[PDB]
């Protein structure tokens, strides 16, 4: 890890430069952080000296919440986090937000979670074929599980009382991503359930594995339509967003998938 | 349609009587008037005719040839300034015109005219502006020969018109004939005679009368008045 | 009962308000008519104002002589004054100026803005009263104060002087008006090289894109708003520094004209198109009505035009045999106001005797008053003629032949009729001197 | 021979002004003042202040301020009116000689009964603000007027060219309708020309480069329409004053009739030493921008004001000592906050807070950031405020009344969240910090 | 050195003698003085000092309660508006601080809170804008209990200052501490007093002698003077 | 031809409609011309009106100097009339001389007198080889010759005049070619005294051939002194001529076919 903390270190030397570049211009704290704010090169080495710190959390996060990596499931995060990050910049350039201090953090919180939900879905679908795991992963992965679910549930209702209070707004679309990703968290729940019933029994069950997966693909399939309707109220007022469709094509291709095995079973 | 006959409006009061002399005032002429605070007014105009000459023009003074000389005796003498000629005219000696040319540096060039040299019961009344108005008209020649009348001295008459602001100045330049020019000059003390005073006609008064139970003169222009005399 | 004519009356004034259409307009006016049987004051003199004008309903003059009457004994400030400009220039009625006089004097007594301008300029220019300078300036005044009300707030809306014909007294003063003046002609000729796309090539235009230069022109028109709206607050501020005491002296006559120019831009002057769009489809019997009221305020376009299309005999109205003095009339007036065709059109009338007695003398004198003042080739060419052929005065060449020179070198356009004029003087002098 | 010399020298000044007034080049304008200084070798009035006017301020001439008062003294003995005023300016602010306020006043009168302008503006600001005087509408409003009918009158004639007033510290009832129409118009113009047919990224490659074409033009046109509105602005300004104090209209009311005077003469002809002095300030010349900068902060402005005190903040400047380079940065800050500015105010109690200049005292800077908090709503002064109440710096410490100044401060303007968050975020870490040690 | 000190140009003619009461006037301090028209003047000029106190602050007045008492039995009292509250102050008897809420139709709501009520050889000065200036307190208490502070009854102190031209009017409204705090109020009266009069600064006067030769009022001024006033 | 008397009549016709049209409209004198001058649809008219006028006046006066045309000289005159026309509009508009109507007719009389000077030119041509010839010709041939002698000195006098009080116009261009005239109008003399002596006695001359060779020479080099002084003039002021450039081939052509000619023989 001593690349990761000479990285560290360098960009600690280049904000601590910023810094003291800016103070010494204005040398009151008030004008000193207005200053930092207002000019470009100084929001943007606060913007990398950010994604530094979030990348490293993200790190010690991931560390602390699973042992180690299959090595198999990080290209998967890093097409979906490509694809999130595509699809968070074209929300922000077609609602015009502007380049603010307070939005941006959304977008960069948003695309964590979503990379969070990625490799929580992917430890599940591991665990689904794992003969030997232990108790202690099954706890605490439980407890993240609920925890980023809860923490995005009041995220959700925060921004939606906002909304409301307020009226239409770029926040809304936030909203629907907080929502998917709460359907990601009760989607990893029902897998939890699933597991816990495969974990009980020392024998295959068909039929409740084919109940589980239908009850999984038809709330899937229900989170589909809702965000396909959310979707659809944005034409009629502003304008055409250009954007989201990626997820709507991947929630159809699931929704396809769940039918045509639904046909099949049946 | 006769722009120029004045009017003025008064307001003598309540009891008036219609003065005889000068015009005549009817009644049948009468108008009812009210206005926007509600007061009755009853309004008569008289005939608009300004006709004659019953102005009892007595003048015992002698003829306006002494008026003018003392701007003979003074000699002091005014300018005027034309396109290209300057014409400059003094009473009782003589009025010459020249052009000024300007050579480039060391001498100029004088290219200078002679108009003239000076060594009954209807006045003459000219129009002037539209108006007929009376001059007295002066005559002298014996000026510098034009080629174009065979070697002949010109002659001009001096035009004599009166104006309250005037200082002896030229109102304009005509000719009437080749080597025959006429000057118009403004003096101010000519029209002091009743004759040769400028002919104005006589103000017509206008009184409309005010019935009682409304004041002698209408309210609004009160504070009209106030208002002009404090701006 | 007045409930119902009030609602009446609301109802056309909303449709007026919220529908330009000629079909609303005239329902509207429908309306104000049925109101204003009831003899509800405010919609009568609306639909007195345009009746008797037209282009809002049949122009009855008559009935809205008969109507005056009974609005002028309610007390109506807006119901003397037309009274009082119909009896003025013998509209429909015998000409006399006093009650003429006093009715405008009562209407400038309740408040009529209309009738201090009328006050004012008839003051100004001695017409029914005597010329005098402080009378005319407070009631010019009275009426720019308001004007500049609407100005600041409303934006003054610019109107295009059309004529159908068609001390410090220099300028009025110096400076801010000048530098509008440049920001104006900038402004056009960036417009102007902005349309141009004959440098295209497959572009630019954007293949008949017309939705660039509606804007362009649009925008133009704003500007020109906005540029007129400073030039007139600049001109009354300038009025006001010279009317009374401050910044140059006491100087009466170079202060009232620019009141006048203040007050005549205004508001009123929107029924200059009202008349010429009246005038460009047939209705000549509603131009010289529209056109007498601004001519009685003072309006020199409208003084020049009404006169103009009284001169070719389409006024119904008045009698042919008065048509020629009420032209004569208000063309003397456009006159007095500096307009230079008047002067000529002057000349005429007493060269050919329109209306008055042939008399070359008073021709000649216009016709030089028009000469040396507005530099005109036209009645300075008349006038050599007069030398050329010996009317009034006395006969000779050499004069009238140097006016042609003048009138040769003195507009560009007269190259030809001297030329011609020359050639048949040349002529006429070869003859005499083959005669001689 | 001394009239032989006499009209030697008027020939060379005659010379050397008409070089100045057909040639704008910087080396024919040396050459120029070279020549006036020539002629002021043997005492040519006229290019003595024309000269000394230079030398002085170091605008076409190398500064120096010791042989501009050796011959200023000359200039008033003689009588000058051009002379009594930078004598007066002088002894006002210090410059190179025993500073006192009873010489410059007395400077400054005799300056405005030789018919002087600049001494007429100064003599009307300091009986405005009641600096140097008593307090007064009626001097102020005299010495105000006669400098407002000049330039009214030459603004009649020649429109009164625009200058911008550009701020150091910060770069570094009529009219509605005409102004809404203004700006539509530009507005109009403005998606007129965005567009187009693309004007910015069009199918390009090589470029067309057929020529813009547009800009010039349409930017004299602004000028001129800023010039022209201007004028119509301060003849507007100039009427306005006259029906206030002769009592036509309005009843003779003092306050707006100075007021409306001050705004007018502000906008004047010698304003273009704006320019002049900024000009200076690039280049990196302080020297010579101070003094164009302090005089036009006597005459009344307020951005020169600001500007000189912003150049003595720094110790830039080199002609006023270091030892009192701040109370002479202290004055001008006091004078550029009674005019309503509000760095002004804020930087008046910085200095009364950190104690430069005067002693610290922060009970008078309290009363200055609760001014320029209350009176002009400034997010600075209230976030200091705030922090004067949580440190109990003046007066008792209480933890309560700061949260609500930051807050507040959030509130008034979108610029201060970042600051008020960390600032908040301590607020309440020292307070639990405080409750757990208790 | 500061913005504070006046003068005054004085014109008393060719005979003066220097006062020796108040200012000090020295003979080195002359400027001799030539103004456009060629008129001689000799002007001289006070010592800036403006030290001391000895005025012979002498005065067999009444009491500071005197002049106060009238004003409490006017019960006569005023107003303020602020940005969202509107603090009412009515001397000797209470100040009522509130805000009125306007809900849509029915009810108006009055958020009231209550400042107070009643049942020394050194004046005490306070400083305002930048000036110092001498006061007279009203020290008062037992408002409405603070509920910041385990509900101690709120505290007020009333300020007095004078100003020649006054309506008993509130300047300012100070929150020295939550819930206990100081209005300040200005009366025409109470500066009757020796003390509580605002201190001006003497008027230095500048005197212009006027040579012989010269006219003891130089020309410009001459027409100044009369032009001012017939412009008054 | 009747059909060019009929084109007359309804020129005529047409200028008499447009006139009485503008008298309609304005009643004065002075007012129904200004309209005349300024409007395209009647200005355009009147020119085209002179110029039939003009080439009337021309073939009757052709008709009275001449009996009757050989026809052979009307092509040739028909192309120089096209050369001379086309010179005529291109100096026209390269001299930014504007739309005037009164210099225009200055520029017909040249076209008109050059039109004469050719058929005179065609007319020595023929009486060079003509056996009968009566002496009504001959003396109709020499007034011609000596009045287009007055005309032209008359026009170089008045240009001369012009170039020296005036300044550099366009009237140095005319003089020059009125010089240039005169120069072949001297020729067309030499000939014709040539061809006289010859005719006058019942012998060839030998002689003749040479003073005629001679004469050719020094009218060949006169014309080319004269292009190159005009040339030199044209461009050393006002701006790049462009024209007479044709002539000057003809000029160069005719003084080699000179001197050539005349060192081969001699
Ligand atoms: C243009 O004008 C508009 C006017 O309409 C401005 O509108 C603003 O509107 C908002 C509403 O969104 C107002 O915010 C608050 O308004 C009320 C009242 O709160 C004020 O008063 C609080 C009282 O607290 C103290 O008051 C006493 C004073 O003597 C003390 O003695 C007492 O002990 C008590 O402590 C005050 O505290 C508060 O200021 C801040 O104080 C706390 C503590 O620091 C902060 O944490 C707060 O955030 C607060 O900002 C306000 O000054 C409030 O209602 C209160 O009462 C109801 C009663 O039912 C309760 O239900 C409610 O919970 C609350 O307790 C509102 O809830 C709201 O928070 C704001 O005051 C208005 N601003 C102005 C200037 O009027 C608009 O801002 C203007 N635009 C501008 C200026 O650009
Ligand atoms: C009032 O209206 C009635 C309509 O019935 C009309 O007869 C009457 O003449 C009106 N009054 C006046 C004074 O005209
Ligand atoms: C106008 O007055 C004349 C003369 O007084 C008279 O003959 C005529 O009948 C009157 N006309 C009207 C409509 O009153
Ligand atoms: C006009 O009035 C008089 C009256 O006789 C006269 O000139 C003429 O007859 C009238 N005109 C017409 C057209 O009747
Ligand atoms: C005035 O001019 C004279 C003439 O040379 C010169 O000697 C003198 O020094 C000048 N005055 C001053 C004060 O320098
Ligand atoms: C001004 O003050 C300085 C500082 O003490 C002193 O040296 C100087 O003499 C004073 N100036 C005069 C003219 O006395
Ligand atoms: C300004 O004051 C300091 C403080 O003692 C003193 O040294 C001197 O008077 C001044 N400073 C300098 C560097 O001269």
């Amino acid at each position: 890890m001593f690349r990761t903390a000479v990285m560290m270190a360098a960009s600690l030397a280049l904000t601590g430069a910023v810094v003291a570049h800016a103070y010494y211009l204005k040398h009151q704290f008030y004008p000193t952080v207005v200053y930092l704010t207002k000019s470009s090169p100084s929001m943007a080495v606060l913007y990398i000296q950010a994604f530094v710190l979030v990348f490293l959390l993200g790190k010690v996060m991931g560390k602390v919440f699973f042992g180690q990596l299959r090595a198999a499931e990080m290209e998967h995060l890093l097409e979906r986090s490509w694809y999130a990050v595509t699809e968070t910049c074209l929300a922000f350039t077609v609602f015009r937000d502007d380049f603010s201090p307070r939005f941006v953090a959304l977008f960069t919180l948003l695309l964590f979670l979503k990379c969070f939900h990625w490799l929580a879905e992917d430890r599940v679908d591991f665990m689904e074929r794992s003969p030997n795991i232990s108790w202690l992963f099954h706890c605490r992965i439980v407890s993240l599980m609920f925890l980023l679910g809860i923490l995005d549930f009041l995220f959700v209702s925060h921004a939606y009382h906002s909304i409301l209070t307020r009226g239409a707004s770029v926040q809304l679309v936030f909203g629907f991503e907080y929502a998917i990703l709460m359907t990601m968290v009760l989607t990893i729940f029902i897998k939890y359930v699933l597991h816990s019933v495969d974990l009980q029994s020392e024998n295959p069950w068909d039929n409740k594995a084919v109940y589980m997966l239908y009850t999984e693909l038809f709330t899937g399939f229900i989170k589909v339509l809702l965000y396909m309707a959310f979707m659809t109220i944005m034409i009629k007022v502003h304008t055409f967003p250009l954007f989201a469709i990626r997820p709507m094509y991947l929630a159809m291709r699931q929704f396809k998938k769940a039918v045509t095995d639904a046909i099949m079973s049946r | 349609l006769s722009d120029d006959i004045p009017f003025r409006v008064n307001w003598p009061g309540t009891e008036f009587s219609l003065p005889t002399t000068g015009v005549l005032y009817k009644e049948d002429n009468y108008v009812i008037m009210t206005t926007a605070h509600k007061e009755k007014y009853k309004c008569i105009l008289p005939l608009v005719t300004s006709g004659d000459e019953e102005e009892e023009k007595d003048y015992k003074g002698p003829n306006p040839r002494e008026l003018l000389e003392p701007l003979f005796k003074q000699s002091s003498c005014s300018y005027r300034i034309e396109s290209y000629w300057t014409y400059e005219v003094c009473h009782g000696k003589h009025i010459r015109q020249y052009h000024e040319e300007k050579e480039t540096g060391q001498k100029i060039n004088i290219h200078e005219y002679y108009l003239g040299n000076m060594l009954s019961n209807e006045i003459p009344t000219k129009n002037i502006e539209g108006q007929m108005t009376p001059y007295y008209p002066v005559g002298m020649g014996n000026g510098t020969p034009c080629s174009l009348k065979q070697n002949r001295p010109r002659s001009s008459t001096v035009m004599y018109i009166c104006h309250p602001e005037s200082k002896h100045e030229i109102l304009s330049v005509a000719e009437v004939t080749t080597c025959e020019y006429e000057v118009v000059i403004l003096t101010p003390l000519l029209c002091s005679h009743p004759k040769y005073r400028f002919r104005a006609s006589p103000v017509n008064d206008i009184f409309c009368q005010s019935l009682p139970g409304s004041p002698f003169k209408p309210l609004t222009l009160r504070q009209l008045e106030q208002q002009e005399e404090i701006l | 009962q007045m409930q119902e004519a009030e609602m009446m009356y609301q109802t056309g004034m909303k449709i007026l308000n919220g529908s330009n259409k000629k079909s609303q307009k005239r329902e509207a006016y429908r309306y104000l008519q049925k109101a204003a049987s009831m003899n509800h004051t405010k919609a009568l003199e609306r639909v007195s104002y345009a009746l008797l004008f037209g282009d809002y309903l049949p122009q009855n003059i008559q009935a809205a002589r008969e109507m005056f009457e009974k609005l002028t004994e309610e007390g109506s400030p807006k119901g003397q004054t037309a009274l009082g400009f119909l009896y003025a220039s013998g509209l429909g009625v015998n000409s006399s100026q006093a009650k003429a006089l006093v009715y405008y004097t009562f209407g400038a007594l309740g408040g009529n803005l209309i009738a201090h301008m009328v006050l004012g300029y008839r003051y100004w220019a001695g017409i029914g009263v005597l010329q005098s300078c402080e009378s005319a300036l407070t009631h010019y005044r009275l009426v720019a104060n308001h004007v500049a009300s609407d100005i600041s707030l409303t934006g003054g809306s610019v109107v295009q002087r059309i004529r159908l014909p068609d001390g410090m007294a220099y300028l009025y003063g110096r400076g801010v008006q000048v530098n509008y003046d440049l920001a104006l002609k900038y402004f056009q000729k960036a417009a102007e090289q902005g349309w141009v796309d004959g440098q295209l090539q497959l572009g630019s235009m954007y293949y008949n894109g017309i939705g660039v230069k509606r804007d362009y022109k649009q925008a133009l028109k704003y500007f020109n708003l906005a540029s007129q709206g400073g030039h007139i607050l600049a001109f009354y501020n300038l009025a006001q520094m010279h009317a009374s005491g401050t910044g140059v002296m006491r100087s009466c006559h170079t202060a009232v004209e620019l009141f006048k120019n203040v007050c005549e831009r205004g508001r009123w002057s929107e029924r200059l198109m009202t008349a010429y769009n009246s005038y460009k489809d047939g209705d000549y019997n509603a131009a010289v009505i529209q056109y007498l009221l601004l001519a009685e305020q003072g309006y020199e376009v409208a003084q020049s035009n009404a006169a103009f299309i009284l001169d070719q005999r389409e006024a119904s109205i008045v009698g042919e045999n008065e048509t020629y003095p009420r032209a004569l009339l208000h063309w003397n007036r456009a006159a007095s106001q500096g307009y230079t065709v008047a002067r000529i059109k002057l000349g005429d009338y007493h060269f050919y005797g329109f209306g008055t007695d042939v008399d070359y003398e008073t021709a000649f004198i216009h016709y030089r008053l028009a000469s040396e003042q507005q530099h005109s080739a036209q009645a300075m060419f008349n006038l050599g003629y007069m030398h050329e052929k010996g009317l009034g005065i006395k006969q000779d060449i050499h004069l009238a032949k140097r006016f042609y020179d003048m009138a040769a070198e003195a507009s560009p356009d007269a190259q030809v009729p001297v030329f011609l004029a020359l050639c048949k003087l040349g002529v006429v002098y070869f003859l005499q001197y083959i005669r001689e």
